[PDB]
RNA sequence: ACUCCGCCGGCACCUUAUGAGAAAUCAAAGUUUUUGGGUUCCGGGGGGAGUAUGGUCGCAAGGCUGAAACUUAAAGGAAGGAGCG
């Protein structure tokens, strides 16, 4: 990754799945990133978000719907939303 | 599973995390032991001591208030019995085995089944020799086993 | 009293029969049922079909051009709720038989690449839900308690069987998409009817 | 012919808000949910 | 319950009431002493208040037995 | 000219998408050979692996079409491989580059022992396979070279190793499973999670999101 | 018969990181189990595990963080002097910079870097990267 | 090549089953492999219920039906179209057809 | 006796791949070049050949054990979406 001086030596930093922490490679055509949108007091989508990766590894057992679930159950108590 | 088949059961007794005596149980531990000699005496043995003690004295488990096990209770009273229980039951098993084979000598099912009841004496009986729970020069004796047991 | 707007919209799926599920339960949607009664109809929670309608409607406002959106349905039943649920979101409804290669083969013409899919039934929609696997499209889709959670992203957990079920389940999304977008006003009260999105036999 | 279904709409609608007939099981949800005390649902 | 559904340590209570007794987290006994003079529930004694059966000994509708 | 069909293609011959990169980071489908040879088209080279004709039996005769391999890579850590039937050589050879082209992958490269001078080797033990063939590669240290046979040679430097070693179990003389498994085996570089891969994801907006409103006029 | 209780508790983590569980039962429970774990544990390869007194053997419940690529024994457990240290990296490892070798030495129970720096011999136990 | 999962028979968790003999041609076959058709049909034929009504003595008679079980070999079932070759595909469906 | 829920054990079946495989196919034939839970038997191109010989068992039929000379380039297994092809 880095050199010995410091210089990174990647290409690129492929994406972890939000749920299994696997990598994204770039032929896993399954894999989607996904956003759920920030509220207001009023109920008012404030163009802010948070995103979540799955890999098809994941989606292909179709774990991904209890796996979101709970990804989101715990990061809305975080950022306020509810 | 099993030594001498296929099976693969796994029913079992299975043991309380609380290994102290219930509040409600007032029997105290040398009137525990009182009754297990009792019993020894009339020539029962440790698994149906402990089978009445639960069933008619609401004593789950002697250890529990005693804090032996009813086999070590009757050593140092003097009243286990030479060869061990376990080892008794098979014995008395083969014999009925052979007295049944005796008229019946085409019962090829029952010669394959005294085989695997003899070689699971001659298991045991290597083990308890090992242990010196049994005589050093011990050895099982279809001719005259039947005058061991019974 | 005032009703929340959970309360009335939990009122309104209850009369649509939302919450009556199949006589059998996926392992991947035992999560959402609540009880199973002696008649072995396994009984939706309702309080759980609201909040996932809720996590879809922040998903759909995510998206900037909602005419990457594309809602279908296979079922005659739900063939009038997507075309009303896109009429009022802006979405693209497809209803009818999904032609194979539409997300894949770049050189027909019905090809499309869109960035969010949502579906009216697992079961009955499993060639889009299986083609989207191939285009990295993440996929919002109703589901029953007898539905297969394969390539599901977001399953809310509700009868996609009974007419006025998908006619409820549509009007409500829809409704919590405009509310999100400060397009009406909030509470549980719509100017549309939900009659609108019932199936309308020959 | 968009006027057979659109401009279809009857006076009343088809969902009743009131006498909404639900089970044992089904009232028991809603207590969990603390619901109990909705106005439509009653015991069939 | 999928398997990230559920806590290993901490099972629900009606969940482990219905596992095999000794596939518990703890291994726990179906049985107990009930009073009517002390009776185990799985007796294999005659006692007539309770006939030994193949699990739980038949118990006598006449006397009232209390659990301990 | 080139008149794109998909949202990528836009993107690319707009000239919002500058690098591979950017398209492999959310796992994008490329599906126009164009966006290669806007991207990485100048530092490319293509090379034909073989020639391969099959034969199916008919009530005539047999029918004779020919199957060519081909191996594209800029050599600094992309490869591509394409396989094309055609019932012409030259048209086989044709669509097997632009094939080859539309697989293009990353390449992962580390370092034997320590890290000095640039990426040499691949960066763990890795191992692809394709039929009965099963392709290794061990880390080697610098100045080892390639010690493969000629197939996986040829992908090595294109993909940019230059030290390595390789070991093979299988029917090897089955070019195409020994070059399908090689080329599997260099797309699991980016699959292995190391230690320098536990920094928690930072996302970034796919390029449809960022770009939507581009996206959404439609272009004439 | 069980015969090695630690390969069952690898055996059982391994198959529930493929599957992508967050916890993992681990039974019988053992010492040498306890401080294998410890060891991964210390190089941020599992997370938080809690030991259940049963009083037969115990059990462990392993929480599990993703980053575990894969763990099993070496058997049977061969002896390890220092010099030949390096030819098991070599044959069990992904590579030179990152993977450990648990041993059992008579200094304890620890990965095949420390030994080095304690200069201590002893017999493989397992790997882990 | 394995043609079927059951090996052509329907045998679990014994050893022999002892066999019957083919309706047709004799021929020996396990109970388990044969193929059984159960045939219940009126003792008078369709073409002949009409004239024996007629000359029944009796001012109500139900006319008996003819119970025969039939135990085919794998050859004669073919031969007399019981059974047909049916594709791989459908060769897995057991249920009775239509 | 029947109805509903569950636990242990058994003969099986159905769907599915995140698995495996040359594939057929397999919920084990999975957890294998990211190769190691324990243990027994057993194979090393096709023939000659389960033959010759020696030994051993059997009343016999034969069983068990078991070669070489020589010969040969095959014998053999599966057979835009889907399949390693
Ligand atoms: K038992
Ligand atoms: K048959
Ligand atoms: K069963
Ligand atoms: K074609
Ligand atoms: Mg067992
Ligand atoms: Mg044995
Ligand atoms: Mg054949
Ligand atoms: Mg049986
Ligand atoms: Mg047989
Ligand atoms: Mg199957
Ligand atoms: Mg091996
Ligand atoms: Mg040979
Ligand atoms: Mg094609
Ligand atoms: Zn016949």
């Amino acid at each position: 990754m880095q050199n010995d001086e410091g210089q990174n030596m990647d290409l690129y930093i492929p994406r972890k799945c939000s749920a299994t922490n696997r990598l994204i490679t770039s032929k896993d055509h399954a894999s989607v990133q996904l956003n759920v949108g920030h509220l207001d007091e009023s109920g008012v989508y404030t163009g802010q978000f948070t995103t979540y990766a799955l890999c098809g590894f994941i989606r292909a057992q179709g774990d991904a719907d209890s796996a979101m679930d709970r990804l989101w159950q715990k990061k809305k108590a975080e950022v306020g939303q509810q | 599973g099993r030594m001498h088949s296929r099976g693969k059961g796994i029913s079992a007794s299975a043991l309380p995390y609380k290994r102290t005596p219930p509040s409600w149980l007032k029997i105290s531990a040398p009137d525990v032991e009182d009754n297990i000699c009792k019993f020894a005496k009339k020539g029962l043995t440790p698994s149906q001591i402990g089978v009445i003690l639960r069933d008619s004295h609401g004593i789950a488990q002697v250890k529990s208030v005693t804090g032996s096990k009813i086999l070590r209770i009757l050593k140092a009273h003097g009243l286990a019995p030479e060869i061990p229980e376990d080892l008794y039951h098979l014995i008395k098993k083969a014999v009925a085995i052979r007295k049944h084979l005796e008229r019946n000598r085409k019962d090829k099912d029952s010669k394959f089944r005294l085989i695997l009841v003899e070689s699971r004496i001659h298991r045991l009986a290597r083990y308890y020799k090992k242990t010196k729970k049994l005589p050093p020069v011990w050895k099982y004796e279809s001719t005259t086993a039947s005058t061991l047991v019974a | 009293r005032t009703l929340s707007t959970k309360e009335a919209d939990i009122q309104m799926m209850l009369a649509a029969e939302v919450h009556l599920g199949t006589k059998n339960c996926d392992f991947q949607m035992e999560r959402y049922a609540f009880k199973r009664r002696n008649d072995g109809i396994y009984i939706i929670n309702l309080g759980k079909t609201w909040e996932k309608l809720q996590m879809a409607a922040r998903v759909i406002v995510a998206i900037e051009n909602p005419q990457d959106i594309i809602v279908q349905s296979a079922r005659p039943y739900g063939q009038r709720a997507v075309l009303k649920f896109a009429q009022y979101t802006g979405a693209h409804a497809i209803a009818g038989r999904h032609t194979p290669g539409t997300f894949t083969n770049q050189l027909q013409t019905s090809y499309s690449e869109p960035r969010l899919l949502i579906l009216t039934d697992p079961r009955t929609d499993h060639q889009p839900i299986k083609e989207a696997a191939l285009g990295n499209i993440p996929t919002i889709a109703f589901c029953d308690t007898d539905s297969p959670m394969r390539y599901v992203d977001i399953g809310i957990p509700a009868n996609n069987k009974g007419k006025h079920s998908i006619g409820v389940l549509f009007w409500i999304l829809a409704r919590m998409v405009l509310q999100m977008r400060g397009a009406i006003n909030q509470g549980p009260k719509w100017d549309v009817m939900v009659d609108l999105f019932f199936y309308r036999e020959p | 012919e968009r006027e057979r279904r659109m401009d279809f709409v009857p006076e009343e609608s088809a969902i009743k808000t009131d006498l909404i007939e639900v089970d044992k099981e089904t009232l028991d949800m809603l207590s969990a949910l603390g619901m109990s005390d909705l106005p439509g649902v009653v015991k069939q | 319950v999928l398997p990230n559904d559920v806590d290993l340590l901490n099972p629900p209570a009606e969940h482990e009431k219905k596992k095999h007794k000794l596939k518990r987290l703890v291994q726990s006994p179906n049985s107990f002493f009930m009073d009517v003079t002390t009776v185990f529930s799985h007796s294999q004694t005659v006692v007539v208040l309770c006939q030994p059966t193949g699990g739980r000994a038949r118990l006598i509708e006449g006397c009232s037995f209390r659990r301990k | 000219k080139w008149v794109p069909v998909t949202k990528l293609g836009r993107l690319v011959k707009d000239g919002k998408i500058r690098s591979l990169e950017q398209i492999y980071l959310h796992s994008l489908p490329i599906k126009e050979f164009q966006i290669i040879d806007t991207l990485i088209g100048p530092s490319l080279k293509d090379e034909v692996m073989k020639i391969m004709p099959v034969q199916k039996q008919t009530r005539a005769g047999q029918r004779t079409r020919f199957k060519a391999f081909v191996v594209v890579g800029d050599g600094n850590g992309h490869v591509g491989l394409g396989v094309k039937c055609s019932k012409e050589v030259a048209t086989a050879i044709r669509g097997g580059i632009i094939l080859a082209k539309l697989s293009v992958i990353p390449v992962r490269r580390g370092y034997w022992g320590n890290k000095i001078g640039k990426p040499h080797t691949v960066p763990c033990k890795v191992t692809g396979k394709c039929g009965s063939v099963t392709v290794r590669m061990v880390p080697a240290p610098r100045g080892a070279g390639i010690v493969a046979a000629r197939v996986p040679k040829k992908v090595l430097q294109f993909a940019g190793i230059e030290d390595v070693f390789t070991s093979s179990r299988g029917s090897t003389k089955t070019l195409g499973n020994f070059v399908k498994a090689t080329f599997d085996c260099l797309m699991k570089t980016y699959g292995f999670l190391t230690p320098d891969f536990w920094k928690e994801t930072r996302f970034t907006k796919s390029p449809f999101q960022e770009y939507f409103d581009i996206l959404a006029k439609p272009a004439n | 018969v069980r015969v090695s209780v630690l390969n069952d508790a690898l055996k059982s983590m391994y198959n529930a990181e493929k599957a992508g569980k967050a916890q993992v039962e681990l039974r019988p429970s053992s010492k040498v189990i306890i401080k294998f774990l410890i060891v991964m544990q210390k190089h941020g390869y599992i997370g938080d595990f809690q030991y259940v007194d049963d009083h037969r053997v115990g059990k462990i419940v392993v929480e599990l963080n993703g980053r575990l690529n894969k763990c099993g024994v070496i058997s049977p457990r061969f002896d390890v002097g220092v010099a030949t240290i390096e030819g098991w990296t070599a044959r069990l490892l992904p590579s030179r910079q990152f993977g450990y070798i648990v041993l059992t030495t008579s200094a304890g129970i620890m990965d095949h870097e420390e030994a080095r720096r304690k200069n201590v011999g002893g017999k493989v136990l397992g790997f882990f990267y | 090549t394995f043609k079927r999962r059951n090996g052509g028979r329907n045998k679990h968790g014994r050893g022999h089953v002892k066999f019957i003999r083919c309706s047709n041609c004799g021929k020996c076959c396990p109970k388990d492999k044969a193929i059984k058709r159960f045939l219940v049909r009126n003792i008078v034929e369709q073409a002949a219920v009409r004239d024996v009504q007629e000359a029944c003595a009796f001012e109500l008679y139900t006319l008996p039906k003819l119970y025969l079980k039939m135990q085919y070999c794998v050859s004669c079932a073919i031969h007399s179209k019981v059974v047909r070759v049916r594709s791989r595909t459908d060769r897995r469906v057991r249920e009775p057809p239509q």
